[PDB]
């Protein structure tokens, strides 16, 4: 069966790790041990086709800036993630995407824009702003909640559909 | 045995499902999974046996759920046991061992986690007061040992250094091709090993290197990473600013020899500095340059790159099997600590009661323990003060911002090998490009 | 093909 290499890209310091963690955990297990293969590999069924998502999230290694190319080189699809309570992380998106395009040597790499909402801080990025950025790039926008798991699956599945329809 | 009433001594309340829970599928001592802070303090100072592993994990990780001043108050409260003949047994098998455990905790706290006291003088005032009130004959030796520590805290044969074109003292000619590649790898390994060894768990627990005060709380970690980034960028710079193709091939080839020696030294930070440079956008596309790299060096670089594939599967196995000294790559630890802390609840609930999730803290303490285990052993290599200083002061970015500098590297890449016929560029090195290789001179 | 340091085909 088909395996998709997905890479999570986004600013540190605003809990981006929750997007992939919440995807991998069974919907009611709060355990997470990042030191094992099941922690980043998940078998799923999307539009009736079974496949394996391999998800790279380097959360915590943001200071190793000269490694971004190396890590981005491994993916065929990219989740660009910002926190909806952190305007700076939304502004960082443009340059992340420039870098993904250069790494992959292509002007349309499969990718998705993901605004992530943490439990309690206040929104500073309006959905219209993000929707407009994503349209200007020609890519989808998904909002997710780290508290409820709403949108998480949608974010990854949309990305897999961008790869399949490329 | 019979203890006071919980309404006088809070640590007498019996265990229950609402108090303490244990790990159900794992040196004779049960693994605490979760508990109130009262119960955690109880077991930290348990009368039936010492528990050094619990003490170490607790004092490494407690600040997420208990503040230092609160911990001091709680272990003082634990120490001051009121009595309920049969008192003789109580004093022998409850008061005495619990108080010794309290002093043991104080001792480990002041010895291995003195930073709590250096940042809150009032905490140290309270601790010295407490120790001063301790009047016992069984206690005297431990009390004196603690006071001593507190007082102190307020205060084989290496191989020959190799040379290539630059001679000893000729700082002004030091460069990637003029220093001996073995010696570059050795002095970078000494630098990176010291950088690795200076990082303390206090910069790591709590994911503090990712938070707004990272510069304050994780200064050695950041300095280490920044050195690694600096060397990667300098490698890319050396490559794309060598515009003559033959000279560029010699530069890339010398960098692969440095990588080979990094491998010989188990300097995996150095291995990955090189691998990250070779994977960078400005370098990875230089097909005309890799074309002329001899196949043996291609294989060396290929093996190194493969260490990073599959979420570092082969790096992880190789690290597990080598013997020190080595310099691990830190990035994986950082991701695992961060994802452990973010991917598990601070608190578990049982019967409506909140219990501190201690197992997630144990997982973080296992990671910091593994880091420490590789910080023990140093390298049997001699420092070369001038080569050392040369690499400490590398500054490939100069005054440029990150984006400007990485865009300039990529535009140099495009100029020296256009997407367009391949141009020619004149040589820039006056000296010979031939390498002395990576075997010593005797 | 693959990486520039891999065996050509």
């Amino acid at each position: 069966m088909t395996e998709y290499k997905l890479v999570v890209v986004g600013a540190g310091g605003v809990g981006k790790s929750a997007l992939t963690i919440q995807l991998i955990q069974n919907h009611f297990v709060d355990e997470y041990d990042p030191t094992i293969e099941d922690s980043y590999r998940k078998q799923v069924v999307i539009d009736g086709e079974t496949c394996l998502l391999d998800i790279l999230d380097t959360a915590g290694q943001e200071e190793y800036s000269a490694m971004r190319d190396q890590y981005m080189r491994t993916g065929e699809g990219f989740l660009c993630v910002f926190a909806i309570n952190n305007t700076k992380s939304f502004e960082d998106i443009h340059q992340y995407r420039e870098q993904i395009k250069r790494v992959k040597d292509s002007d349309d790499v499969p990718m998705v824009l993901v605004g992530n909402k943490c439990d309690l801080a206040a929104r500073t990025v309006e959905s219209r702003q993000a929707q407009d950025l994503a349209r200007s790039y020609g890519i989808p926008y998904i909002e997710t909640s780290a508290k409820t798991r709403q949108g998480v699956e949608d974010a990854f599945y949309t990305l897999v559909r961008e790869i399949r329809q490329h | 045995m019979r203890l006071p009433s919980a309404d006088v001594y809070r640590f007498a309340e019996p265990d229950s499902e609402e108090n303490i829970i244990f790990e159900e599928n794992m040196a004779g001592i049960p693994i605490i999974k979760a508990g109130t802070v009262i119960k955690l303090i109880e077991r930290l100072t348990y009368h039936m046996y010492a528990d050094p592993n619990f003490v170490r994990t607790f004092l490494t990780t407690y600040r997420s759920f208990c503040k230092p001043q609160e911990l001091l108050s709680l272990i003082i409260e634990r120490f001051e046991i009121p009595e309920p003949a049969e008192l003789k047994r109580f004093r022998k098998e409850y008061i005495q061992p619990v108080q010794l455990r309290v002093l043991n905790v104080c001792r480990h706290w002041v010895e291995h986690h003195f930073y709590d006291f250096e940042r809150d003088a009032y905490l140290l005032q309270r601790m010295e007061e407490f120790i001063g009130t301790v009047r016992g004959k069984a206690m005297k030796k431990w009390v004196e040992s603690i006071t001593k520590i507190i007082q102190r805290k307020k205060i084989s044969s290496p191989p020959t250094v190799e040379w290539h074109i630059s001679r000893p003292g000729h700082i002004e000619t030091f460069d990637l091709l003029t220093l001996h590649p073995i010696e570059i790898a050795r002095q970078l390994t000494l630098l990176e090993s010291d950088l690795y060894r200076a990082v303390q768990p206090s910069e790591l627990v709590g994911s503090v290197w990712t938070k707004e005060d990272k510069e304050i709380n994780s200064p050695n970690l950041l300095k280490m990473i920044r050195h690694t980034t600096n060397l990667t960028l300098w490698f890319e710079k050396c490559i794309v600013e060598t515009e003559n193709l033959e000279e560029r091939v010699a530069v890339v080839s010398r960098i692969i020899e440095i990588l080979q020696v990094f491998q010989e030294l188990n300097n995996f930070n150095g291995v990955l500095e090189v691998v990250s440079a070779m994977n960078s956008s400005p370098v990875y596309r230089l097909d005309h340059t890799f074309e002329q790299i001899p196949s043996r060096q291609k294989k060396i670089l290929e093996e190194a790159h493969e260490l990073s594939e599959d979420h570092y599967k082969k790096y992880l196995a190789k690290l597990r099997s080598i013997n020190p000294p080595c310099v691990p790559f830190f990035g994986i630890y950082l991701t695992n600590i961060l994802k452990t802390e973010e991917g598990n609840p601070e608190v578990l609930k049982r019967h409506g009661k909140e219990l501190i999730n201690f197992s997630k803290r144990r997982k973080v303490a296992e990671i910091t323990g593994e880091i420490q285990q590789y910080q023990n052993q140093p390298y049997c290599l001699r420092v070369e003060s001038d080569i050392k200083r040369f690499f400490e002061n590398l500054n490939p970015m100069g005054n440029s911002m990150e984006k400007e500098f990485t865009d300039y590297l990529f535009n140099k890449s495009l100029e020296i090998e256009p997407r367009k016929p391949l141009p020619r560029f004149p040589k820039k090195y006056s000296y010979p490009l031939k390498s002395p290789g990576v075997r010593p001179s005797n | 093909k693959r990486h520039p340091w891999s065996v050509a085909n």
